[PDB]
RNA sequence: UUAAUUGCGAUAACGAACGAGACCUUAACCUACUAAAUAGUGGUGCUAGCAUUUGCUGGUUAUCCACUUCUUAGAGGGACUAUCGGUUUCAAGCCGAUGGAAGUUUGAGGCAAUAACAGGUCUGUGAUGCCCUUAGACGUUCUGGGCCGCACGCGCGCUACACUGACGGAGCCAGCGAGUCUAACCUUGGCCGAGAGGUCUUGGUAAUCUUGUGAAACUCCGUCGUGCUGGGGAUAGAGCAUUGUAAUUAUUGCUCUUCAACGAGGAAUUCCUAGUAAGCGCAAGUCAUCAGCUUGCGUUGAUUACGUCCCUGCCCUUUGUACACAC
């Protein structure tokens, strides 16, 4: 099972030839010290932790 | 209700007026089996013939349902009135039946016949294929043969 | 299957091994348990609810819902 | 206790009680019954035709109580639901006439609905006697 | 004098000292059997104020709407009823004691819903919708 | 006396209620719902088009012995 | 337990119920914990409430149906298909038939053995099209603490909507039979098969 | 949406020229102070000036406003 | 920057006209005044019922006083994004919040410019140029048929494949409306009829009467049991009614009977962001009779986005052109 936690720290924007995604900066919690840029799907605002399957090699556009 | 066993006096496969009915079937539907027997005028002759309705088909005995065949072609003096009948009035002898097993549709050929050789409208009509109740022809019932 | 609407006895009182390890018990219980068809299992619940060891919880027409001697 | 009819609830009492009118047997039913649906805009006879005049002649009673004064077309409106008019849209259609006047005469032949002098039918004299008296048969032993 | 409102549903009430009878419509409140949502009506007095309501005036009729306005509007009746004899009555901090826990569950009770049905315009069956369309 | 007025303008049917409650202390002494009629038919003469619809709408507003008779001296009626 | 009466018989059981705990009806409304930590601050049990019908404007403004007490939150996707729209009452009564019917599977308040059968149906990563056109590619994206949650919804709603369908059981027995697999492990649930379905070339898109 | 447009602020700065001789930071004293001395047609055309009035108030105080 | 050629600003432009907006309409509140058997409530006179310190429920067609919260419409009040923060880039504004009946121009409409189209309408005009016809008439009337005609393709829809259902009792809740004297409109209540419907009264020119339009979905209680079944009601037979000089090529309604395809619809494709979608019925137009249509009105009441320029496509610049009947 590896997952791993990340709450977004902002929102970069959106991209998608529709629209329908929005990049944010992320982090895992307790010694925070992550930042990588994932794309996410459904509505997200700050603070939000989500699910992660793998810790990093996020992607863009 | 609450659970009764009986023995093995119920049955599938039961011949009424020339139609097998299933036996498994609750009762006053399983008459429908036969033509001319409908849902209202089935479920009326067999409460007024003196039957429990909760009873599937597989009881009775034959005297319990001559009850019904001598109540089915014999209505008219059975308290039944004439506006349950699918022929009243006749037109071969102004007396009231009710056409049932085969006799709906020989008396349904003898009702198209009288029209067909009389050249009536809905006589040459039906033996065309064509509606007679004066729908719209056009636009709708084409798939067919 | 093809199911069945009547009460003789053959796995009919595995209609009374009818009850423990499977607590919720109703008509939708009855008809697939390798058994019966359900409309006399409405007579049944209600047979049952007679003094049997299922006992009411749910108060509406549409499903009954009756469980083990608890 | 001071029970009024609008002090239990509708469908029990309205059909418990309606299971009196049979104990008595005070009944001037119409014989017709066995042939009747209750309404053109409907299919099938009543489902029991063992009874349901009872019902119906509660049910009435227990509006003619609840209110002033009551018509024989005021109740095919009410008990007439949609006629399935087939493969066109359903309809409000009224319920039978024959059927509700009937109960609407058996009624003052029992001393539970009289002839409003303004037209209609009021609660009888005696109606809003033995109403009340089958609330405290219901009530105390139905909490 | 309260109001109770869902859409076009209105319901009543009054405020003087009171008997302990809480009447809906005429049948009293114990059953209104819209079956589940009694639990709708009985809401209120919940958070505080379980009883001395022998002294109280609660007579509610409801008119307009239907099965479910009229459930919104008595309710709408009822609560605002209670603060209404806290007006330059027993103590108006109670108002803001009710107020207070009526509001702060508040599923419509103090305040009314505002929400009205739109009107239909032509070339559909609705406000917003339109007939289907071929080129 | 009793009076039932009716207009469709409101002004000179408010004009004369006022000018009736003065007379009201002639000497010292003693609203309906609007109706509107809707005719809703299409802005089109032919056929053509858009298939376009188009309310009008009247608004008829209705109120309610030597100085009874100059009193009625709008539609003015009076029983 | 403070019983007390008027003039209108109150029926013991409701004064004994709300005034003693702010409970529901019948089940505990209190505290029952989210087994997954992104779902804290998008579920909302407490505030309590006795009935699922406290109809509200949930929608004129955007993220607001993150507030809605979460079980009417489901009574609403479940009166659809087209024949079932409007009837809210007709949903009301499933869910507090299904509680119950959960209940008689092991005891301990069905109001958590539906909140601990979304956290393991909602996807956590998933799979969208690209630009591209025919020859798209399909990048995968993480999934929203909330479309987690929206769609594991109706997700489990149409498992049962399309299984009540003609079969003997009711609808309440359905979503019952199926919202207690998805409580872990349930490898046998529609709403599961799809969530596990939908992780496709999940982790390696990425 | 909610865009002022130049019936508003012209009008609302015709005032604040001859009457800085009171004017006040509070909107409802403005609304009716417009109509004494204004001849606006709707109370929806007169509260949209005392709005901006009063807005361009609120913010009179540190620094003139161009024109 | 705004929904906005809407504003801030920037400026060889300045100052101005229409379009946007303002406006008018309707939906929200209002315990503020004026007020009311054509709207209600409370009280009281008189009376039914229930248990009895007098309590519940009614009736009370002036049975007298009082009220104006529900209801009607006059005069008006009210939101102006107010206030507080975050934000800006000085700004115009945008975002959050508290407050509020109300904070997407508050929700929805009416109005709507310049230039155009060989768009549609001479089948709305006793609007009309020219042509044709004018007595064996293309005028007009009358009789009777057709516009409905059925190997087939398509557009708007109605009804359904069911167990979130059908049916039977039962509960029982709207709003917008229309309605009769050089006359027979809307119809309560009494009987008769299984029904459709029949009949003797009756009220209303209508906030009064029909009408609380006791609508339908819906709600409580039962029956049915998975398969074309009690799902579905097409086709057709027989009989009874209603409209109308006239029903045949069934006008429509009713009764019994007959009981087809349809087991969730391929490629395609429409509509829709809140009391909205969809489900449900009702009135009005039509109308002698006939709604599967349309114009509205309320009842039940969600899911999903509060985003993009991928497709379809509009706007503004800049750009290229061999286009100008304009890709
Ligand atoms: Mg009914
Ligand atoms: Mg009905
Ligand atoms: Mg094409
Ligand atoms: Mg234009
Ligand atoms: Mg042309
Ligand atoms: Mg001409
Ligand atoms: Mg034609
Ligand atoms: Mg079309
Ligand atoms: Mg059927
Ligand atoms: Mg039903
Ligand atoms: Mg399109
Ligand atoms: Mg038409």
């Amino acid at each position: 099972t590896p997952v791993t936690l990340a709450k977004v720290i902002k929102v970069l924007g959106r991209t998608g030839s529709r629209g329908g995604v929005t990049q944010v900066r992320v982090e895992f919690l307790e010694d925070t010290s992550r930042t990588i840029v994932r794309n996410v799907k459904g509505p997200v605002r700050e603070n939000d932790i989500l699910v992660l399957m793998e810790s990093e090699r996020e992607a863009r556009r | 209700s609450l659970v009764v066993q009986e023995q093995g006096s119920f049955q599938h496969i039961l011949r009424l007026l020339n139609t097998n009915v299933d036996g498994n079937i609750k009762i006053v539907y399983a008459l429908t089996t036969i033509k001319g027997v409908g849902r209202r005028y089935s479920n009326l002759v067999c409460k007024k013939a003196d039957v429990d309705l909760h009873k599937r088909a597989g009881e009775l005995t034959q005297e319990e349902l001559e009850r019904i065949v001598q109540i089915m072609q014999n209505p008219t003096h059975y308290k039944i009135p004439a506006w349950f009948l699918n022929r009243q009035n006749d037109i071969t002898d102004g007396k009231d039946y009710h056409t049932l097993a085969n006799n709906v549709e020989s008396k349904l050929r003898d009702d198209l016949e009288r029209l067909k050789k009389i050249r009536a409208h809905r006589g040459i009509r039906h033996f065309w294929g064509l509606r007679v109740r004066g729908q719209h022809t056009k636009t709708t019932g084409r798939r067919r043969a | 299957a093809q199911h069945a609407v009547i009460l003789d006895q053959e796995k009919y009182d595995r209609i009374l091994k009818e009850v423990p390890t499977y607590r919720y018990v109703s008509v939708s219980v009855l008809v697939d348990r390798l058994k019966i068809g359900g409309s006399l299992a409405r007579i049944a619940l209600r047979h049952l609810e007679k003094e049997g060891i299922i006992k009411p919880i749910s108060k509406h027409s549409k499903q009954a819902i009756y469980t083990r001697a608890t | 206790p001071g029970v009024s009819v609008r002090d239990v609830a509708a469908q029990d009492f309205i059909n418990a009680y309606a299971s009196f009118l049979q104990r008595q047997g005070k009944l001037e039913v119409p014989g017709y019954v066995d042939i009747v649906k209750t309404s053109s805009g409907n299919e099938m006879p009543p489902q029991d035709a063992e009874g349901w005049f009872y019902k119906r002649a509660a049910s009435v009673a227990r509006h003619i109580y609840m209110r002033k004064q009551v018509g024989v077309g005021k109740l095919n409106k009410l008990y007439g639901g949609a006629k399935s008019r087939g493969v066109r849209p359903y309809k409000h259609i009224d319920a039978s006439g024959s059927i509700n006047r009937k109960v609407l005469q058996a009624l003052e032949k029992i001393g539970i609905v009289e002839i409003s002098p303004k037209g209609g039918r009021r609660i009888s004299e005696n109606g809003q006697r033995d109403l009340d008296r089958i609330a405290a048969q219901t009530l105390e032993e139905d909490e | 004098q309260t109001f109770g409102k869902k859409k076009s549903a209105t319901a009543v009430a009054h405020v003087k000292a009171g008997k302990g009878l809480i009447k809906v419509n005429g049948s009293p409140i114990t059953l209104v059997e819209p079956e589940i949502l009694r639990f709708k009506v009985y809401e209120p007095l919940l958070l505080v104020g379980l009883d001395k309501f022998s002294n109280i005036d609660i007579r509610v009729r409801v008119t307009g709407g239907g099965h479910v306005s009229q459930v919104y509007a008595i309710r709408q009746a009822i609560a605002k009823g209670l603060v209404a004899y806290h007006q330059k009555y027993v103590d108006e901090q109670s108002k803001n004691e009710l107020k207070k826990a009526f509001t702060s569950y508040d599923r419509t009770l103090l305040i009314a819903d505002s929400r009205r049905p739109e009107p239909k315009k032509f070339g559909g069956k609705g406000a917003r919708s339109r007939f289907q369309k071929s080129y | 006396i009793r009076i039932t007025l009716t207009s469709t303008k409101v002004k000179q049917l408010e004009n004369v209620s006022s000018n009736i409650v003065k007379n009201a202390e002639q000497h010292n002494l003693v609203r309906l719902p609007t109706k509107v009629l809707k005719i809703s038919t299409r802005k089109t003469p032919n056929g053509e088009g858009s298939k376009t619809w188009e309310t009008y709408e009247m608004r008829i507003h209705k109120r309610y012995v030597q100085i009874v008779k100059r009193i009625t001296q709008v539609d003015v009626e009076v029983v | 337990f403070t019983p007390v009466v008027l003039a209108t018989p109150i029926p013991e059981e409701v004064q004994q119920a709300q005034t003693e705990i702010k409970l529901f009806n019948k089940w505990s409304f209190e505290e029952v914990e989210v087994k997954d930590a992104s779902l804290v601050d998008y579920v909302q049990v407490r505030q309590p409430i006795f009935v699922a019908h406290t109809a509200g404007r949930y929608a004129n403004k955007r993220f607001r149906k993150a507030q809605c007490p979460i079980i009417e939150r489901l009574t609403n996707s479940l009166m659809m298909n087209g024949r079932n729209n409007g009837k809210k009452l007709k949903a009301v009564r499933i869910i507090k038939h299904t509680l119950d019917i959960i209940n008689v599977l092991t005891d301990q308040n069905p109001i958590q053995v539906v909140v601990d059968a979304i956290t393991n149906t909602g996807p956590r990563e998933d799979t969208t099209r690209v630009g591209g056109g025919g020859a798209a590619r399909r990048q995968a994206v993480d999934v929203s603490p909330l479309r987690r949650v929206n769609q594991a919804i109706a997700l489990l709603t149409i498992g049962a909507r399309e299984a009540a369908f003609r079969n003997i059981k009711t609808i309440a027995e359905t979503l019952a039979e199926e919202l207690i697999n998805a409580a872990k492990g349930s490898s046998t649930s529609y709403a599961i098969k799809k969530k596990d379905e939908l992780e496709r070339v999940a982790k390696s898109n990425r | 949406g909610r865009v002022r447009t130049k019936t508003v602020k012209r009008a609302s700065k015709a005032l604040i020229e001859r009457y800085y001789p009171k004017l006040t930071l509070d909107f409802q004293t403005n609304k009716r102070l417009c109509d004494e001395i204004a001849t606006i047609q709707s109370k929806r055309l007169r509260n949209k000036i005392a709005g901006y009035t009063t807005h361009l108030m609120k913010r009179i105080q540190k620094g003139p406003v161009r024109g």
